[PDB]
């Protein structure tokens, strides 16, 4: 197949290697080392049970990786629309961008003050009016009592050091995704993903078949393109 | 696409798209369970003209 | 947010409207009825803003 | 937040005021000078006469069934979904011991005051290493 | 009315205000446009509402000189009003410490050249209470004069304008 | 800045006021609530235009109380804080984390991130200066200050500002 498709299959491994857990990361090598799945097949090749499948299947759900399919022959069947995978992803990196730069943008301004009897957060522009009589201490509207300045301003090299760092470990992933840009992308089929059918077992009752019925004039969501 | 046939429910809403494509009449409607995000993202793509003219 | 069985999580959301329509308003269309303790029926809004000194 | 209202006159200040309260209309006087302190007094026994939480615990106890103007065919489906979330809650069995307690202390025609004290001698404890079972009807007698 | 948002960062790159428009109506249903005015001509102005209003208590009992101001618009102030405006002693204080000339007649030919020139209003205002005498260092000053007026005019006026100006 | 704008302001009066000169009584009345107001939508309002020829017309009584209120329609100067001038106000009080310059209404303060740091503060000055070469916090106090944003809120109006530009700060 495609040395750009294979650059992102190794991607999404080194996605889920680096930043989820093991057991993600074992589902999610299983998959791609075999095709399209049944829950049977994976829970006997794994010997695990379904209340641990149970929240590794929601987690991909909410990253939107996992395209899951249901037909009977019910039989439940997983593979990965790859452009939604890819814009997942892509959204994923630009938020993290996004709120890391925000964040450090915020960091790197001074802290406020604090104060210890209501538990609150205050800035320094709030408390430029929250000065006393004398200008001693930093007063409080509410407990009469003193402010005391956060410890976050040296907390913005940390964030510095946090987005340089996470940037070099996703510096793979900003090229793959520089050469995706250079390559063509295209979309998962559950018959795309059966054409490349990797037998995992020999007597799996679940027939890995695409078989819809005559008349079949539904358009469903996340099964079609415009 | 259709419209599905919608008939009310208890305190929910299913629809019956007939939609009748194939080569022969076709009458096989599927009742799917009308999911409020969808309701909600298909008004999130209607036009401010389209709320003058429907009252909104 | 665990794992759900695909079977308790639509009979659970649709508690989740169920009560929040019966907190809304508790005169609707005689399926439920859906008091709380004791045998006096939980009185909703409509109940609090009807005819006959309800408020208005 | 020290979450506190202290009443004092401004103009008499000898103590914590001596003060008297004027519930026939509602208002509170420093009864040393002779002025208001605050007005439009909320009732204290009204709300007695308009209408065991501490036994059945801060949540909150219902029972659910069927009235006039609702359908048999959804009051069964509410008696067989009544049941539906007493396993979230140990207080299915704390109200299990209380029903029967109840079933004893009655049994032997005992009086509300020692139903209500074996409810909170069970209330009391109710889980312990030491408790262990025991049949679950010993912690009863 | 849908939050009216209007986000607008206000700057001198005719970056405007959001109420502070160019056109406005008037009570009397004609147009009234923008008026912003220096802080030569400022400071020039408000005395005369001062003596005018000050003769005007004293025909109501009756039915430039800054040393003599500061404190003279104090003793009228503290008789009508309280002391508390020793902030308006200080704004009137930055109106004549800093404009760029303390008489009247150059402000005033300075406007005569103004209304036949016809600049830009809120450049030249902001220009007129601005105290500078060279264009290039007024330019690195505010980028404002160095992306919309072109130097050479600019120096070519300033030098017409600054020649009348009391120097400091 | 010092601008002029056309204003329409509606003021009451009680009763017991109704004696024949009351015009002028308005008028003293419109002096005083005129005079050391600082609003948020245009600054702080200095002094009034044009005493003669004012218009107020007519007055309406109140149904409950016997109080009238009146609408004036007046010329005035205000001053119109903005976001990045260059003005060169003066200082009167200072702290360590930053001088507070006074210009004109405001009280314009930089805090310790805002000045530039090649210019050689002292901690040992009173009150606490950051001189460099001439910009000394004197009785004059002569400062090249800008205000890049001029904060009004719940009606204790703070501008913020900085010196970190080329001659800003210097005189
Ligand atoms: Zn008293």
């Amino acid at each position: 197949d495609r040395p750009i498709d294979d650059i992102v299959k190794n991607l999404l491994k080194f996605v889920v290697r680096g930043f989820y857990g093991g057991s993600f990361v074992l589902v999610l090598d299983a998959i791609l080392f075999h095709s399209v799945l049944a829950e049977d097949d994976l829970k006997q090749l794994l010997s695990i049970n379904k209340t641990e499948l149970g929240p590794l299947i929601a987690r991909l759900r909410s990253d939107r990786l996992i395209s899951i399919h249901k037909q009977r022959e019910e039989r439940v069947y997983y593979y990965v629309k790859y452009p939604h995978a890819i814009d997942a992803i892509k959204w994923k990196v630009h938020q993290v961008v996004q709120r890391l730069k925000d964040d450090l943008d915020k960091n790197s301004e001074p802290n406020g003050y604090m104060c210890p009897i209501c538990l609150t957060k205050y800035t320094q522009l709030e408390a430029v009016q929250l000065l006393n009589f004398d200008r001693t201490e930093f007063l409080c509207s509410l407990c009469d009592e003193p402010l005391v300045e956060d410890d976050s301003g040296k907390k913005n090299k940390e964030k510095q050091d946090k987005l340089n760092r996470l940037m070099d470990q996703i510096q793979p992933i900003i090229d793959s995704l520089k050469k995706i840009d250079d390559s063509r992308i295209e979309e998962n089929t559950f018959e795309i993903a059966l054409a490349r059918l990797i037998p995992p077992q020999n007597q799996s009752h679940a027939a890995y078949t695409y078989n819809p019925k005559k008349g079949s004039t539904m358009f469903r969501p996340g099964d079609s393109a415009p | 696409n259709t419209q599905p046939t919608i008939r009310k429910d208890g305190l929910k809403l299913v629809g019956s798209w007939k939609k009748d494509r194939a080569t022969g009449d076709a009458d096989e409607p599927e009742l799917r369970v009308l999911s409020t995000e969808e309701i909600l993202n298909i008004f999130k793509h209607i036009s401010v003209k389209d709320f003058t003219s429907l009252g909104f | 947010h665990n794992g759900a069985p695909h079977h308790a999580i639509e009979e659970a959301e649709s508690l989740l409207q169920f009560h929040v329509a019966t907190y809304m308003d508790n005169d609707i269309a005689g399926q439920p009825q859906a008091l709380q303790k004791s045998g006096r029926p939980v009185k909703s809004i409509r109940a609090r803003l009807k005819g006959k000194e309800g408020r208005i | 937040p020290n979450l506190n209202i202290v009443l004092t006159c401004p103009e008499c200040k000898v103590y914590p005021p001596k003060i008297v309260e004027r519930f026939s209309e509602g208002d509170v006087v420093c009864a040393l000078c002779g002025l208001v302190l605050s007005d439009k007094l909320v009732d204290t026994r009204s709300e007695w006469r308009t209408f065991n939480p501490l036994l059945d615990g801060n949540n909150l106890s219902t029972r659910i069934g069927k009235g006039e103007t609702t359908d048999m065919r959804f009051t069964k489906e509410l008696n067989k979904a009544q049941g539906k979330n007493v396993m979230d809650k140990k207080d299915n069995e704390v109200q299990a011991a209380f029903a029967k307690i109840t079933m004893l202390c009655d049994a032997a025609e005992l009086p509300k005051i020692v139903k209500d004290c074996a409810k909170e001698a069970y209330k009391l404890c109710h889980d312990e290493k030491t408790l262990k079972g025991k049949s679950m009807e010993s912690i009863m007698a | 009315r849908l939050k009216k948002v209007e986000e607008e960062e206000n700057a001198a790159t005719l970056q405007l205000g959001q109420e502070f428009q160019l056109k406005q109506i008037n009570h009397q249903g004609e147009e009234e446009e923008l008026i912003a005015l220096n802080l030569s001509e400022a400071r020039l102005v408000i005395k005369e509402a001062l003596v005018e209003r000050r003769r005007a208590f004293k025909r109501s009992q009756k039915k430039e000189t800054r040393e003599k101001e500061l404190e003279s618009i104090d003793v009228l102030l503290e008789q009508t009003t309280g002391g508390n405006n020793k902030d308006l002693k200080n704004t009137m204080q930055y109106l004549t410490n800093f404009s760029r000339f303390r008489d009247q007649e150059t402000v005033g030919a300075v406007i005569q050249l103004l209304k036949s020139t016809g600049l830009h209003p809120f450049e030249v205002a902001q220009l007129g209470s601005l105290a500078c005498d060279t264009a290039d260092e007024a330019k690195t000053l505010i980028p404002s004069l160095n992306n919309k007026i072109s130097d050479d005019e600019l120096e070519r006026i300033l030098k017409e304008l600054s020649n009348l100006e009391t120097l400091y | 800045m010092f601008f002029i704008k056309d204003l329409s302001l509606n003021i009451t009066l009680h009763p017991s006021f109704f004696g024949p000169r009351m015009k002028q009584y308005l008028k003293t009345k419109l002096l005083e609530e005129v005079e050391g107001s600082c609003t948020g939508k245009f600054g702080y309002i200095l002094c009034v235009l044009d005493y003669d020829n004012i218009d107020i017309q007519r007055g309406r009584i109140l149904p409950t109380d016997g109080s009238a209120e009146f609408n004036v329609k007046y010329r005035a100067v205000v001053f119109k804080p903005f976001k990045g001038e260059v003005v060169d106000g003066t200082v009167v009080s200072c702290s360590q984390h930053g001088f507070e310059v006074q210009v004109g209404p405001m009280k314009v303060f930089v805090t310790k991130h805002l000045m530039p740091q090649d210019l050689t503060f002292n901690a040992g000055s009173n009150p606490p200066s950051y001189q460099s070469s001439e910009d000394v916090i004197t009785i004059k106090s002569r400062i090249r200050v800008k205000i890049e944003g001029c904060i009004s809120q719940v009606s204790s109006i703070h501008a913020i500002g900085s010196i970190k530009e080329d001659y800003l700060g210097a005189i």
